[PDB]
């Protein structure tokens, strides 16, 4: 049972391409935040989301879970926020690997 | 909230140009659902997954 | 009723070749995305072809 | 009533001839699989057939 914290590392990629390829060499014990859309600019500094943002967010595993997460196995966990009501994660893999990009959920 | 329910978005008909050895341009049509208050065109990202990219 | 173009070999720096599939989203600020798949035919005949 | 369950030897042989023989050694409780047509190789490694192999 892992627990995760905020990371000292961001990105203002509102533009660009590539989402695997810049900045993901912060890891192993925190996750990394990535900006898709903010129009009044209130998430560049200080990470407050408004209404009607979009963030994406990057862990990773090999050097958090000490290993690899095969194919047939079954995860939940949770992304509770402060006072607000949490989501929950539910993402059992696919019997087999096919590209170098596979979807999850 | 009825917004949010309400709101969407429909594609209908994706084609493509060829003519040196390969596809290298997209044209996607698009049409707003008929429940749709005011689709705004300056704020919509397309996102698009292939080769590991 | 509006089009949206996009180039390709300037944004994947290569080609996209046939026998591939290619998943994608279209979301909007507020409503619901479209969804997009495209797999490609297995010949190229005329300089202009359908996908969708 | 006989069940049986994969075996642990296979080919690749996509080319080559004589179907009858090569490597039939390894059967009597188990079955072998070889392989006829494959173009993007995802059935080379750990057996996962696609569409059209």
């Amino acid at each position: 049972s892992v627990v995760l914290g905020y990371g000292g590392n961001q990105d203002m990629s509102s533009g660009n391409s590539s989402v695997f390829s810049n900045d993901t060499g912060a890891t192993a014990t925190t996750f990394q935040v990535n900006i898709l859309q903010d129009y009044d600019d209130s998430a560049v500094d200080n990470a407050v989301i408004n209404k009607g943002d979009a963030v994406a967010l990057i862990v990773d595993v090999n050097a958090s879970f000490a290993g690899e997460i095969p194919e047939r196995t079954a995860i939940s966990g949770k992304v509770q926020p402060e006072f607000g009501a949490p989501g929950v994660i539910s993402f059992t893999t696919p019997a087999s690997y096919t590209t170098t990009l596979v979807e999850l959920q | 909230s009825t917004e949010q329910v309400a709101s969407g978005l429909l594609i209908n008909g994706i084609t493509g140009s060829v003519g040196t050895s390969d596809v290298k341009l997209l044209a996607i049509y698009l049409a707003p659902n008929a429940g749709s208050s005011a689709i705004d065109l300056a704020q919509t990202k397309v996102m698009l997954d292939y080769n590991g990219k």
